[PDB]
RNA sequence: GCCUGGUGUCUUGGGU
DNA sequence: GGATTACACCCAAGACACCAGGCACGAGA
DNA sequence: TCTCGTGCCTGGTGTCTTTAATCC
């Protein structure tokens, strides 16, 4: 048995290929001499090739686009044959994670499988709204509470059993989801409980004015600062702001520029 | 303030000038040290009045220094290749 | 130290035997076969 | 030990325009923290100037420490070193 | 915050047992070496001080600085207020109290007596003094140290302390 | 166990205290700010040798900042215990748990598993005391104990007594 | 005085002592272990504990305190961590070194080649500097193809018989060739980092220091890589890109990908290891580290973002015109400067500087309040921030500011002898004014401010020669000294008549120039 | 919140032709909201800080995505001055 | 010039910087031994006693 | 009723 | 046969991960 | 009402072969 190189994600496929490339040449005069390959999952870019002769392996990936060119196969030792091909849980009242959906990261116990044995049931602790804004992503899903049937019934359900109802079509008992997922969609294996389910399990700014005395009387503006007494305001006229004194303003009102009366 | 203005004050010898140029007119910063290991390991929390050097056990001998905080930014980037920079206040020869 | 640095510099800035500053450059690099 | 002796000292008797920057200074920015003025004070009221009259008068109270280049040292008191 | 003569004590590659204070095996630490440097660099052994010597230098001290107070003009209870502030009344009145109760020796005619007596590790030859012992039995059980010395002269010095020692 | 030790202090001065009494000032300030307190590497320091004769040496001006820095080189009285040091003490309460003892500035717990059987709390008595017959340990009675643990908390130090051993008692 | 009070005494750097961190130091130091790759708890805010981002490491945002010192986050330095690795590796920047370490000792022992008895190699150890003395002892042991069991009766030197192999490097391997005992057949085997580990730890203190490392410093085991120090987040800060998205520094992506790995090297010896699967995942944890020190390992491509620009590694960080050194601490960004195009002025004294009145307004010169200028200090607080002559804050010996600009009761303020005016720019103040490039030291010369209308910096025209000035668009900088003791250093050495006659050929470099001295003809 | 004064916009959260401006000024406000009331974050865009002038048109359409789309020119007139550069 | 190749080859061989260039100061940030602070300045507390008595610190 | 944060890395075109 | 060296400062405008798999919703039979 | 197809969102992971001088 050779290992090879290939490219990431691309085992599967060149596994393929050497097959139909051995079917292919099955009786001719120059048939595939090899046996068998496969490609193990936990091997990343690897393909192991099975024959006698390293000659075959060169023959059963030329032309391969999915290999890398350089001479890169190694040989297997007749010890390491077997760990190749070993082929590797989950009990009800026992902890998972789930993987995906709304509830994706959280925590929930293994209540039951089923019959077939693929989906299993997860009591879960609900992110709800009560309907709050109807007319769900697990980036803009809401936090996690038991389901209170009591703000059900006053804000949005129906009841099934001794504290068990069923809400927008999810049934919650005693305040928990049971909500069937994939065992494929849950993590069994190396849980880390977090710190969290250890605990659990002045009027006049910015108006118009115009300055009926001095030098710049006549002229429109905007009240940008006033601390007290002396005005900042903002002329239009040339780009400058000025501070002036509050005897010399007359504000914008309801009816016209008004003096110090408004 | 580059480094040719930095000579040119070295050649007027306004040494004085160009500490303070450097440090209070810019990115001035207070670090702890440990008397004992050199090093910037000291924890101070500085309304409970405690300090604590862990690696030395040491309660005591510890000073502060004024740098650059680009120099702490320096010492720490050094520490993270696994280069030990120790700061001591005194010769010895 | 600093002084002397700048009056050589400065001069060079603005300047059949090499001169000028590739000979210059000979010296400082302490070349062993110069041009 | 490394402190030489008052009628042993070697270096220059003039204030050097280094030394002469760094006593201004420093007596400039403590009479700007209040420490009593050794001289009168008339109508000059910068920092800067009362300081640079104390200087005139040879009374600032300061001792230059000029370090040797093997570390030991000379103190001269500026009132006993020649300003020009 | 306050330091002293004996400075860096950098990093070493053997580390070291013998800085554990312990009295019976003369570990002091690092402060108080045998040989001891004064604020000059000048070589001074370790200075030990006995009850009785004690005694007299602070409470000397404590006077000639209370005159000092006053321009130039016996109670323990009298003494300790010259100190400033009440944390330092305290110290100051318990460790004269406590030597009032404790000193064998009171006055410095007999002290100066018990220090001509006594002036061989400078530590042990303190403590000889420190503790009142009766005969050579008692001196080596608790102060373990005497043990192979070789050297008694024990009895005399005991003899001498206690005939010394005023009635109570 | 007392000792004579020379220390030093590095002192800050205000520029505003340049004044001709400088060294009069400095030599209060390091009384005020050392007699008294306690530290885990020298002890106690009871009182200071000759405060009013001592040499400041020359301060040091900050750059920057304008302040003086002076290193004030002293003599004084200091007192440490030390562990496997025998002392005795005066007793300042008895509990169930044991006694307190103060050995000049500080106080000495001794637990009841280091305490003989003999020794037994006599609440009923008055005064209170661990009595025998020909023993008595009231308050002010001089007993012997030794030292055989030293903890530092850098503002007092914490010894730990015993009376488990020959000798070891009233007297 | 922006530093708030501590009683540790201050002091000042003697001394930089260089070294490495042991593993057991760096453990010491370290305040988390760091095992997760994933930085968030599951994205609904609060960063995991044991992630690269723990709050123990510290605080990079005002709103969270730090969990170690308690102090905020500008006060707070940040703390470092740990990350365990699984299996040794290399460092990177010591290999050339440890190459050379291992022609110099016995690949079984440990101990050198040579001794005391060989004339010339007993001439080498007296050599004072550690360098050099390693180089020449090597230069001697390079020669000694076998490490001796005997010495050159049978006295033995610790050896162990072994003949020794010519170690060479490729690329981050390290390959050595032993020739068995005329020609043979030699089989070079691969050295790896825990093999080197082990032979480390058991050379002796005695030639630990003939090899020109210390015992307490640079012990040579340390340039094995075991245990890694994981900087602070002061050290690789989150930047947001479009303001509520965040992307992460070089730094944590590179450190999350030695974390992915590292957990890989745990999930192979414990069950389905094909031996050449074991070799290429350790080879990647050995990648992984050494471009996350250095990205610009010779003959080897380099490690690539998604974007496809190489990684900034820490080496690169340092390097070069922008980075750390020269472009942080040889040099520097500054407070109170200002820059405008210069004008000529003939009716300006020669130490003089024109200064516009809005840059005037802008910078300040905190000065000192005392009996002798309280009441006209005043003055200028009444005239606040907007009207000049006036003044912008208010320090009190205490460190808070008080802003001129929205204090409402700024008539209520009475001055203490001791506090801060941080008054406007003013008449005769000297600054220092500066061109670029400074090619001498009269680029640098202190001026007196005279205030002025205008947005030009004004110059008398007999300076402009010094400073290879003219107005065609020329830009110059001003520096304010922001203290008393910089003020007179500034008049007493630097001011501009002190400049007239320059060193370089004792000669003056000002003189009469353009009109003036055309019409002085 | 920006520091500036947010009172020249209108109430379609653009400003209109006429206003003279000012640095720091807002003229174009933008909110975005907070991931989990109270809930958005101001992305708005002030004035650049070293000028001022009136605000000449603003256009307002949609991009190839179909979300808003705005523009706003500003114009204002300077006058030479000491300073200024010229040349033949 | 060779910026961190002397920093790496520093710390490999223990090298002690004693801080006496211009340089070393400058980019710590410490007052650099050169013109204005090739020197210290002491307070001379002998010409401080010709002051009068009233001008004392209490 | 005090505090008060808006990016980076490049590339290109320019100024002296 | 290998890298390292290659003036200084400053202004401003102009840009941003890809592919595959899984799940959910809508439309058609 | 159920099944199939298409679109959108989230998570995980790379690869057809294609400027010049100097010194150590
Ligand atoms: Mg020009
Ligand atoms: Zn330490
Ligand atoms: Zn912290
Ligand atoms: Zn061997």
């Amino acid at each position: 048995i050779w290992g090879v190189k290939v490219r990431l994600g691309k085992e599967k496929d060149v596994v393929r290929q050497i097959l139909k490339k051995k079917l292919a040449r099955e009786g001719t005069k120059n048939p595939l001499e090899i046996y068998s390959a496969f490609q193990r999952d936990s091997f990343k870019g690897h393909v192991y090739i099975e024959a006698r002769k390293a000659e075959a392996i060169n023959d059963a990936l030329k032309g391969n686009v999915n290999v890398f060119s350089n001479n890169s196969k190694f040989l297997v030792g007749i010890v390491e044959y077997k760990d190749l091909l070993r082929p590797v849980k989950l009990t009800r009242g026992s902890y998972v994670r789930v993987k995906n959906g709304k509830f994706k990261g959280d925590l929930a116990q293994v209540d039951e499988v089923l019959e077939n044995g693929l989906e299993a049931r997860l009591k879960l602790v609900p992110r709800l709204d009560y309907g709050k804004d109807l007319s769900y992503t697990s980036k803009f899903r809401p936090a996690q509470r038991l389901f209170s049937e009591a703000e059900a019934r006053v804000h949005e359900i129906r009841r099934d059993r001794d504290g068990f109802v069923t809400y927008g079509g999810e049934e919650y008992y005693e305040g928990f989801l049971y909500k069937t997922f994939r065992l494929q969609n849950l993590i069994v294996n190396s849980i880390n409980p977090t710190l969290n389910e250890l605990s659990l399990f002045d009027p006049t700014l910015n108006k118009t004015v115009k300055i009926r005395q001095g030098g710049y009387k006549g002229k429109i503006g905007i009240v940008k600062e006033a601390n007290g007494d002396r005005f900042r305001v903002e002329l239009h006229n040339p780009n400058k702001t000025i501070p002036i004194p509050c005897s010399f303003l007359l504000i914008e009102s309801t009816h016209g520029w008004v003096p110090y009366e408004d | 303030f580059g480094e040719m203005e930095r000579d040119c004050m070295i050649a007027h010898g306004a040494a004085g000038f160009l500490k303070e140029r450097l440090m209070e007119a810019s990115d001035a910063f207070r670090v702890h040290v440990c008397g004992i290991c050199g090093l910037m390991s000291v924890i101070a929390n500085l309304k409970k009045n405690q300090f604590e050097c862990r690696s030395c056990k040491n309660k005591t001998n510890i000073y502060q220094l004024h740098i650059p905080y680009a120099a702490k930014l320096l010492f720490q980037e050094l520490m993270a290749m696994n280069i030990a920079p120790r700061l001591y206040t005194e010769r010895s020869g | 130290g600093v002084i002397a640095a700048q009056s050589i510099g400065e001069p060079a800035t603005q300047m059949n035997v090499t001169l000028g500053v590739p000979r210059l450059k000979e010296i400082l690099n302490v070349a062993k076969n110069i041009k | 030990e490394l402190a030489i002796l008052k009628e042993e000292r070697t270096t220059t008797p003039y204030l050097t325009k280094y030394e002469r920057a760094r006593i201004l200074g420093t007596r400039a920015l403590q009479i700007s923290m209040n420490a009593p003025v050794l001289v009168d004070i008339e109508g000059e009221t910068d920092p800067l100037q009362i300081a640079m009259k104390e200087l005139s008068q040879r009374k600032i109270p300061l001792v230059i420490r000029r370090y040797l280049p093997d570390g030991s040292y000379e103190d001269w008191g500026c009132d006993e070193l020649i300003v020009d | 915050v306050s330091t002293s003569t004996v400075g860096a004590r950098r990093r070493r590659a053997k580390q070291q047992v013998d800085d554990e204070e312990n009295a019976t095996l003369l570990r002091l630490g690092p402060e108080f070496a045998l040989k001891q440097y004064d604020h000059d660099g000048n070589e001074h052994d370790l200075i030990a001080l006995s009850l009785s010597e004690s005694r007299l230098l602070i409470r000397e001290a404590l006077k000639a600085r209370s005159r000092a107070r006053n321009g130039g003009v016996i109670d323990d209870d009298e003494l300790a207020k010259v100190t400033s502030g009440a944390v330092a009344n305290g110290v100051v009145k318990k460790t004269l109290d406590y030597l009032n109760t404790f000193a064998r020796f009171k006055d410095e005619e007999t002290c100066t007596a018990v220090d001509q007596l006594l002036h061989l590790h400078p530590f042990e030859i303190a403590q000889l003094s420190s503790l009142g012992c009766e005969d050579v039995d008692e001196a080596i059980t608790l102060i373990p140290s005497l043990a192979a010395k070789k050297e008694v002269n024990l009895q005399r010095i005991l003899d001498e302390l206690n005939r010394l020692e005023d009635p109570y | 166990m007392f000792f004579l030790k020379d220390l030093s202090l590095i002192l800050t001065l205000h520029p505003s205290y340049f004044g001709p009494q400088m060294n009069q000032y400095l030599r209060e300030k390091l009384l005020t700010d050392v007699e008294g307190t306690c530290t885990g590497q020298f002890g106690y320091i009871v009182t200071v040798l000759d405060g009013m004769n001592i040499d400041v040496g020359k301060g040091r001006i900050i750059p920057g900042s304008g302040s003086a820095e002076f290193e004030v080189k002293y003599r004084a009285v200091v007192w440490k215990p030390f562990k496997g040091e025998v002392v005795d003490a005066i007793v300042s309460n008895v509990s169930p748990i044991g006694f307190f003892a103060d050995v000049g500035p500080l106080n000495v717990f001794v637990s009841t598993r280091l305490i003989p059987d003999n020794l037994v709390y006599n609440p009923s008595n008055s005064p209170p005391a661990y009595m025998s017959n020909d023993e008595l340990i009231t308050k002010g009675s001089k007993v012997r104990l030794k030292v055989v643990g030293t903890r530092t908390d850098v503002n007092e130090i914490y010894a730990i007594g015993s009376i488990k051993e020959d000798f070891l008692g009233a007297i | 005085s922006q530093f708030p009070y501590s009683s540790a005494p201050l002091r000042s750097v003697k001394e930089v002592q260089f070294g490495l961190l042991s593993p057991e130091e760096i453990r010491a130091i370290s305040v988390v272990k760091i095992e997760y790759p994933e930085i968030m708890d599951e994205s609904r805010q609060r960063p995991r504990e044991g992630g690269l981002n723990d709050p123990k490491l510290g605080s990079i945002d005002r709103n969270f305190k730090c969990q170690t010192c308690g102090e905020g986050m500008a006060e707070c330095p940040g703390h470092f961590g740990h990350m365990e690795l699984a299996k040794p590796v290399f460092h990177i920047g010591f290999i050339p070194k440890i190459k050379k370490v291992c022609e110099c000792i016995c690949m079984n022992c440990g101990k050198l080649l040579l001794d005391e008895t060989n004339p010339t190699m007993a001439q080498a150890i007296r050599i004072r500097d550690p360098k050099k003395r390693f180089n020449a002892v090597w230069q001697l042991c390079k020669t000694k193809m076998v490490c001796e069991a005997d010495a050159p009766k049978v006295v033995s030197r610790g050896g162990c018989g072994n003949t020794q192999p010519v170690v060479r490097k490729d690329g981050m391997k390290l390959w050595g060739t032993w020739k068995k005992s005329r020609d043979a057949q030699p089989e070079r085997k691969l050295l790896t980092p825990g093999e080197i580990l082990n032979v480390f730890k058991h050379i002796s203190p005695e030639d630990c220091f003939r090899l020109g490392f210390n015992e307490d410093y640079a012990r040579p085991e340390w340039m094995i890589i075991t245990v890694l120090p994981v900087p602070p987040p002061q050290v690789r800060p989150s930047i947001a890109m479009d303001e509520t998205t965040q992307g992460q520094d070089d730094l944590t992506h590179k450190l999350s990908d030695i974390l992915k790995a590292n957990i890989n090297v745990q999930k192979l010896e414990m069950d389905g290891s094909p031996q050449h699967i074991i070799n290429e995942v350790e080879q990647l944890l050995q990648f992984h580290v050494a471009t996350y020190m250095d990205n610009d390992i010779a003959g080897q491509p380099q490690a690539l973002q998604k974007s496809g620009r190489p990684v900034k590694a820490i080496r690169a960080r340092l390097k070069g015109k922008e980075g750390r050194l020269r472009g942080n601490l040889m040099g520097k960004r500054v407070d109170f400067s200002a820059r405008t195009v210069i004008s000529g002025d003939p009716n300006l004294e020669l130490d003089q500087v024109g200064v516009p009145i809005s840059i005037a307004k802008t910078l300040s010169y905190p000065e000192t309040v005392t009996q002798y200028n309280i009441h006209r200090l005043t003055e200028y607080v009444r005239n606040g921030p907007n009207e000049h002559p006036g003044a912008k804050y208010v320090i009190r010996d205490n460190g808070d500011r008080i802003d001129l600009r929205y204090h409402k009761r700024a008539g209520d303020i009475v001055l203490q002898y001791g506090w801060k005016v941080e008054r406007h720019l003013m008449d005769d103040d000297p600054v220092l004014f500066n061109r670029q490039p400074s090619l001498h030291k009269m680029s640098m010369m202190a001026h007196r401010v005279k205030v002025m209308p205008y947005s030009t910096f004004r110059l008398n025209l007999s300076v402009t020669s010094p400073y290879n000035a003219d107005f065609d668009g020329d830009e110059m900088n001003l520096h304010v000294p922001q203290s008393e003791e910089t003020r007179a250093e500034l008049s007493q050495l630097c001011a501009v008549p002190l400049q007239i006659v320059s060193p370089q050929s004792n000669k003056p470099v000002m003189g009469i120039v353009q009109d003036t001295l055309c019409g002085v003809r | 919140l920006k520091h500036g004064t947010y009172e020249k916009l209108d109430e379609d959260g653009l400003i209109a032709p006429g206003v003279r401006v000012s640095g720091d000024d807002i003229i174009i406000g933008k909110t975005t909201p907070i991931p989990p009331y109270h809930t958005k974050r101001d992305a708005s865009t002030p004035l650049r800080s070293t000028e001022n002038g009136i605000v000449d048109q603003v256009l307002l359409t949609t991009n190839q995505e179909g979300l808003k789309f705005v523009k706003v020119r500003m114009r204002t007139t300077k006058v030479p001055q000491i300073g200024d550069k010229f040349a033949s | 010039e060779e910026t961190v190749e002397i920093l790496f080859e520093a710390g490999a061989a223990a090298e002690l910087d004693d801080c006496r260039g211009v340089s070393e100061n400058v980019m710590l940030g410490q007052l650099a031994p050169m013109g204005t602070g090739a020197f210290d300045v002491m307070i001379d507390e002998k010409l401080l006693t010709s002051l009068p008595a009233d001008y004392a610190p209490t």
